[PDB]
RNA sequence: CUGACUGGGGCCUGUAGAGCACUGAUAGGGCUAGGGGGCCCACCAGCCUACCAAACCCUGUCAAACUCCGAAGGGUCCCAG
RNA sequence: CGCCUCCUAAAAGGUAACGGAGGCGCCCAAAGGUCCCCUCAGGCGGGACGGAAAUCCGCCGGAGAGCGCAAGGGUAGAAGG
RNA sequence: UCCCCCGUGCCCAUAGCGGCGUGGAACCACCCGUUCCCAUUCCGAACACGGAAGUGAAACGCGCCAGCGCCGAUGGUACUGGGCGGGCGACCGCCUGGGAGAGUAGGUCGGUGCGGGGGA
RNA sequence: GCGGGGUGGAGCAGCCUGGUAGCUCGUCGGGCUCAUAACCCGAAGGUCGUCGGUUCAAAUCCGGCCCCCGCAACCA
């Protein structure tokens, strides 16, 4: 008796990093991600892996725009 | 379904707003050719101009040149200087080149 | 149109052999056609060519009425 | 094509080049170059676009060509084959039709020997 | 990286030192890469060419 | 008798049986039904032996509805051997059935014919069950 | 622009004939061509003698008009068929050039066709629009038995602004097509 | 009220009847007993639909008359048995992942 | 004084439950390609199907690797005890 | 036996078993940068050779296509051509 | 400050599919041409230019209709944080706080910001 | 449990490296012989055990099930 299975990968830790009304600094990541769940807003960059991180010092906020996406902003301080 | 007229249109658009600058977006009907600067933070036009407001000539091309050294005129007025172009469905050419020339002989910067 | 990949379009002459002669733009100046639609068969009215036939038979033998009664 | 909806080969005779054409023998040739008063020995190439013309206008006329003569040729079988005539069935069961022996060869209407 | 598809350099053209490292293809690029890139000691841009690794 | 037809994975984790029926919960095309009075898994060879066995009382006649179907693959480890070496062959096919379920309908037929048939249906059955009729509350529903 | 038979013919008595028959409110209403496309759908030319500039050169003299090549959407085993290769030739006329090649087509082409008996009445799209096949390029007039190396016919399609089969069918007979049943 | 016995029935068969009722709009004022219905024409397997519903005055239907309300289908018999537990059933085709799909 | 826990407030989530819109499964009915069967033909179409049965519609259901939905909770940040 | 994807995993992250399923040990000189333009699968109808399927015309079709390769996520307001 | 139209946003189908009706003074569109700038793996179809004879036919805008799509309560239930009972179990109950989804009633043939052009 | 295998009627190739089914005998039709064999000349027949999948395309690559050969199954 043998298994033709066993195998699995390891955990990428994905998700939002920062959440909103929190204060974060211009590097600061905010969502890590496979794809567009979340798009970059005001002041959000994104990396060529689809991370989302903050281009200033600042406040977080999401924004749920219906078709378009949700997204992410940071609000200058 | 959208149409490749309005594809197009967000496009160039969206690529616009992400550089953050106020745009200067022009219409070009079949007479005539409109160019609003819109500060798209507040959804808001802060200065336009237009051939039918100014109650411009003849030839389309120089109509465009002549409403351009316009909207910068009355622009640099209000302290705009630094815009962008969103050049819409439109190929930058012809009478939507003629008219952003115009606005940069004004002053407009871009 | 692009130029230097496209044929060129002068005032042509196509001449039937009915002897219809039509005015129209070709490629080549001047062209003879065998028929056309002055002359067709199947084109003038019905002009049903060698064949009037209406079959002739089968009811149309009658030869004759010779065989008795 | 020139006459009549087939081009007649160019460089034989004008009688012969006729003949290429399903509904003219060789004695509808001579009959359509006399009709005409068309040389029989010229080649075809030697015709002149009046001469083309006339011995077109004939031919095309008097007789059922190409694809019409084809054409009831075809419905005189299919009629044949329809009403049940012993003609019919031959057709219908595609063996020879006028009297011919069967158990040799017979092999033009039957085809190829289907071996056992 | 494989039996066909090869490592390599890329020498200066004018220089001849190398200061890049890549790959290639040599069944679907058989002739020696040639490509503009920065040379940090002619501090300048030019032609680079493909190298025995 | 009853099994997939095909399915997109070969076994099936074992799962619950916690609470009463999701549906199924209603008479819904015959006259008379028989539910389930609590859990199981009822196998294919118990359906089809319920299934045959009012098809036999009713000889000529009748039409038989079964609602349930087993769809979800059950597994055992070959006799005798110690556990582990990955999960067990699949082996028969179940039902997975909770309390308040109709499993059994059946129309064309006396009442008598129905008590009896859906009686002599339930003995082949794991669980308890309980005859019921089509009453305006099914026909509501 | 171009005054030809057809095109002239259209609006002095193809025009008003339709306002009759169904009478439209509005000239933009009433029937109009908008295209004739034309398509050689070859591809006997898929992997052996894919030089078709015969056939292009062919096409070219037929329209007045330098043909855009078609290729292959999707790989085919049993087609023998690469993706992208080169397997047919095809043209969009317009305007004059769509009027001049209707015209020495109903004038000449049909005519020349072997055992002509009219163009088919139920080629039409449903939607007021007309396809037809050829076997032979020969049909036309700018093309002599010399110049060909094989037989290669080709598909037409015409486009009308018509909305049935109806307006359509008149429309294209009253140009002059010559329809058997 | 499905009038009539079916002669689908007096073959041996059985009414299905799939619809006891139907949706229907109407005034308060206009509501009706029942509507009647004949299927006494009604073979194995003959049907009626939401179309062969004959409406009581001022009712408008209210489904799509192409819904079939009640149906004669064959009994079961001991004598389908035989074949029935004589009929093969294969294991079940796993529908698959990977370079299998 | 920043702690466990607690109050308010924002943001994050795809479970319990449920659902069948997607991927699959699924019983019966309707409608209906394809075949099988029974009439009539080889002139090629037709007609009947208490036969097996696609796609679609209806009724009714199933799912860790299905989700149009979707909790209680939980995580985190701010102010406060 | 290392690495990637899904489920198990109890809606943050993490989480075991000789639990359930699959993939990787490459590839691309364009399959890379950028500017410009373009929109799919599929269904019905129509069309010479031409077929279930080549190429052509029309109408319906928000994404069921495509994105080299497994799977998930993402995606035509492009990451697809 | 009100009405219509042209721009450009926001809300993200209560905005959509379909059907009917309506608008050309103005604006927009189709439209008239292809000399010129520019353009077609062919085509002035597209993009582009110079235009103003016609037409609101297509498009667009504005209205109307609930067949489809979309939105959707109240109530009740499932489930559940915390607290307790019951069963050999599979499983089942009570208390307190939270509370779906389905379905029913019912709503929907869009609302609104800014700048232009016209009209009262 | 591990490795190998199923291809005209018999027995083997082709599978690894996807596009193309081959060899000997046998069968059938003809010839030599009085006749048969041998021998000579021509010719038929495998849709590759199945169902699924990858691919543009599968005898060939991958999975499932089926049947066959070989080896293993030990301390106990
Ligand atoms: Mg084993
Ligand atoms: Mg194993
Ligand atoms: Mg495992
Ligand atoms: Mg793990
Ligand atoms: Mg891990
Ligand atoms: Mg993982
Ligand atoms: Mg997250
Ligand atoms: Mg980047
Ligand atoms: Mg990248
Ligand atoms: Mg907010
Ligand atoms: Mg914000
Ligand atoms: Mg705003
Ligand atoms: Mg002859
Ligand atoms: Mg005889
Ligand atoms: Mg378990
Ligand atoms: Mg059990
Ligand atoms: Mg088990
Ligand atoms: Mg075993
Ligand atoms: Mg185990
Ligand atoms: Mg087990
Ligand atoms: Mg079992
Ligand atoms: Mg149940
Ligand atoms: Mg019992
Ligand atoms: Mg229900
Ligand atoms: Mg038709
Ligand atoms: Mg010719
Ligand atoms: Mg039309
Ligand atoms: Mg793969
Ligand atoms: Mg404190
Ligand atoms: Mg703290
Ligand atoms: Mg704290
Ligand atoms: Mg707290
Ligand atoms: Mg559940
Ligand atoms: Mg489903
Ligand atoms: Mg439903
Ligand atoms: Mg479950
Ligand atoms: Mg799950
Ligand atoms: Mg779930
Ligand atoms: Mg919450
Ligand atoms: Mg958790
Ligand atoms: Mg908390
Ligand atoms: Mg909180
Ligand atoms: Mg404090
Ligand atoms: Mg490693
Ligand atoms: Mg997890
Ligand atoms: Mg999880
Ligand atoms: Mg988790
Ligand atoms: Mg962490
Ligand atoms: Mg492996
Ligand atoms: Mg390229
Ligand atoms: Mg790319
Ligand atoms: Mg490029
Ligand atoms: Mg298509
Ligand atoms: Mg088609
Ligand atoms: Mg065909
Ligand atoms: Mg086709
Ligand atoms: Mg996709
Ligand atoms: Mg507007
Ligand atoms: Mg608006
Ligand atoms: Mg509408
Ligand atoms: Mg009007
Ligand atoms: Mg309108
Ligand atoms: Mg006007
Ligand atoms: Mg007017
Ligand atoms: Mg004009
Ligand atoms: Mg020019
Ligand atoms: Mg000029
Ligand atoms: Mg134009
Ligand atoms: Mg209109
Ligand atoms: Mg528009
Ligand atoms: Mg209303
Ligand atoms: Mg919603
Ligand atoms: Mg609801
Ligand atoms: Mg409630
Ligand atoms: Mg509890
Ligand atoms: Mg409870
Ligand atoms: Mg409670
Ligand atoms: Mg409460
Ligand atoms: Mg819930
Ligand atoms: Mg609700
Ligand atoms: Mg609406
Ligand atoms: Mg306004
Ligand atoms: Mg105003
Ligand atoms: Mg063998
Ligand atoms: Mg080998
Ligand atoms: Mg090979
Ligand atoms: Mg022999
Ligand atoms: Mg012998
Ligand atoms: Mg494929
Ligand atoms: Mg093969
Ligand atoms: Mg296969
Ligand atoms: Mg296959
Ligand atoms: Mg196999
Ligand atoms: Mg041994
Ligand atoms: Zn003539
Ligand atoms: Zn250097």
């Amino acid at each position: 008796g043998s298994t033709r299975n066993g195998r699995d990968s390891q955990a990428k830790r994905l998700g939002v990093k920062r959440y909103e009304g929190q204060v974060v600094r211009a590097g600061n990541i905010l969502v890590r991600q496979r794809g567009t769940r979340f798009k970059p807003g005001k002041n959000v960059g994104m990396g060529r892996d689809f991370t989302l991180f903050a281009l200033v010092d600042g406040v977080v906020e999401f924004q749920d725009r219906g078709r378009l996406g949700r997204y992410v902003h940071v609000r200058p301080l | 379904r959208l149409t490749a007229y309005e594809r197009r249109k967000f496009r160039v658009r969206n690529r616009i707003k992400r550089t953050g600058r106020l745009r200067l977006s022009v219409f070009r009907s079949l007479k005539h050719i409109y160019a609003q600067i819109i500060d798209d933070e507040k959804g808001v036009t802060l200065v336009s101009a237009s051939s039918l407001a100014l109650k411009l000539k003849g030839n389309k091309t120089e109509v465009a040149r002549q409403v351009g050294r316009a909207l910068a005129e009355k622009a640099l007025a209000l302290g705009i200087k630094q815009v962008a172009f969103d050049r819409g469905p439109y190929k930058y050419h012809g009478r939507v080149k003629a008219l952003a020339e115009g606005a940069r002989e004004g002053g407009l910067e871009f | 149109m692009k130029e230097g990949i496209h044929p060129k379009l002068v005032p042509a002459r196509i001449i039937c052999g009915c002897g219809n002669v039509i005015e129209t733009y070709s490629t080549k100046p001047e062209i003879y056609v065998e028929v056309c639609s002055k002359c067709h068969p199947f084109y003038t009215g019905q002009q049903r060519f060698v064949d009037t036939e209406g079959r002739v038979e089968r009811f149309q033998r009658r030869y004759g009425d010779s065989y008795r009664k | 094509a020139r006459i009549a909806g087939v081009e007649i080969p160019r460089n034989k005779r004008v009688d012969v080049a006729l003949t290429y054409i399903y509904g003219i023998g060789k004695a509808r040739a001579k009959e359509a170059l006399e009709k005409t008063g068309i040389n029989p020995a010229t080649r075809v190439k030697d015709l002149t676009e009046a001469e083309v013309v006339r011995l077109r206008e004939y031919v095309e006329n008097t007789w059922k060509l190409e694809g019409e003569l084809r054409a009831e040729v075809a419905a005189n079988i299919k009629r044949l084959m329809d009403i049940g005539c012993y003609r019919g069935l031959r057709h219908r069961r595609g063996l020879p039709v006028r009297g011919q022996r069967t158990r040799t060869n017979a092999r033009t209407r039957k085809g190829p020997r289907k071996t056992v | 990286a494989s039996e066909v598809r090869i490592k390599l350099l890329l020498e200066c053209t004018e220089c001849k030192r190398r200061n890049y490292a890549t790959e290639k293809n040599k069944r679907n690029t058989p002739n020696k890469l040639e490509l503009r890139k920065y040379c940090p000691w002619c501090r300048k841009h030019t032609v680079h060419r493909e190298v025995k690794i | 008798m009853l099994m997939p037809r095909r399915m997109k994975y070969r076994k099936q984790q074992r799962g619950r049986l916690k609470g009463a029926t999701k549906g199924g919960d209603y008479v819904a095309f015959g006259d008379y039904g028989l539910v389930a009075l609590e859990p199981a898994w009822i196998t294919a060879q118990q359906i089809e032996a319920a299934r045959v066995a009012m098809v036999r009382h009713f000889r000529r006649g009748g039409k038989i509805f079964i609602r349930i179907f087993p769809d979800k693959p059950y597994t055992k480890k070959p006799l005798e051997v110690r556990m582990g070496k990955g999960k067990g062959n699949v082996e028969g096919y179940v039902a997975v059935v909770k309390p308040g379920r109709v499993m059994f309908e059946v129309a064309g037929v006396t009442e008598e014919q129905a008590m009896e048939a859906l009686r002599i249906a339930g003995h082949k059955l794991p669980i308890k069950t309980k005859i019921v009729r089509r009453d305006a509350y099914d026909e509501a529903q | 622009p171009l005054d030809v038979a057809l095109k002239r013919k259209y609006y002095e008595e193809v025009r008003p004939e339709l306002i009759r028959r169904f009478g439209y409110q509005n000239v933009w209403e009433v029937p109009r061509l908008e295209k004739v496309v034309i398509n050689q759908g070859l591809g006997e030319a898929k992997e052996d003698a894919r030089i078709l500039e015969k056939a292009a050169q062919e096409l070219a003299l037929i329209t007045g008009q330098k043909p855009a090549v078609t290729r292959a959407k999707k790989s085919i085993s049993n087609f023998k068929l690469r993706k992208g290769m080169p397997i047919g030739l095809r043209v969009t006329l317009r305007r004059d050039r769509m009027w001049i090649f209707l015209e020495k087509l109903l004038n000449v082409a049909l005519p020349r066709i072997r055992d002509f008996r009219g163009l088919n009445p139920n080629s039409f799209d449903g939607r007021g629009n007309y396809n037809l096949g050829l076997r032979e390029q020969l049909i036309f007039p700018e093309i002599t038995y010399d110049m060909v190396d094989a037989l290669r016919g080709m598909d037409i399609a015409v486009v009308t602004t018509a909305e049935t089969d109806e307006e359509a069918r008149a429309l294209l007979e009253l140009l002059g097509f010559p329809f058997r049943k | 009220r499905f009038v009539g016995t079916p002669a689908g029935v007096r073959a041996g068969g059985v009414l299905q009847e799939i619809h006891r009722d139907i949706l229907v709009k109407v005034s308060p004022r206009n509501i009706p007993e029942f509507i009647e219905v004949d299927v006494s024409g009604l073979e194995i397997g003959d049907s009626l639909h939401a179309s062969d519903l004959k409406l009581p005055p001022g009712v408008e239907l209210a489904v799509s008359p192409e819904e079939t309300i009640a149906a004669v289908v064959p009994p079961e018999d001991v004598e389908k048995l035989a074949e029935e537990a004589a009929a093969e059933v294969a294991e079940p085709e796993v529908i698959k992942k990977g370079k299998e799909e």
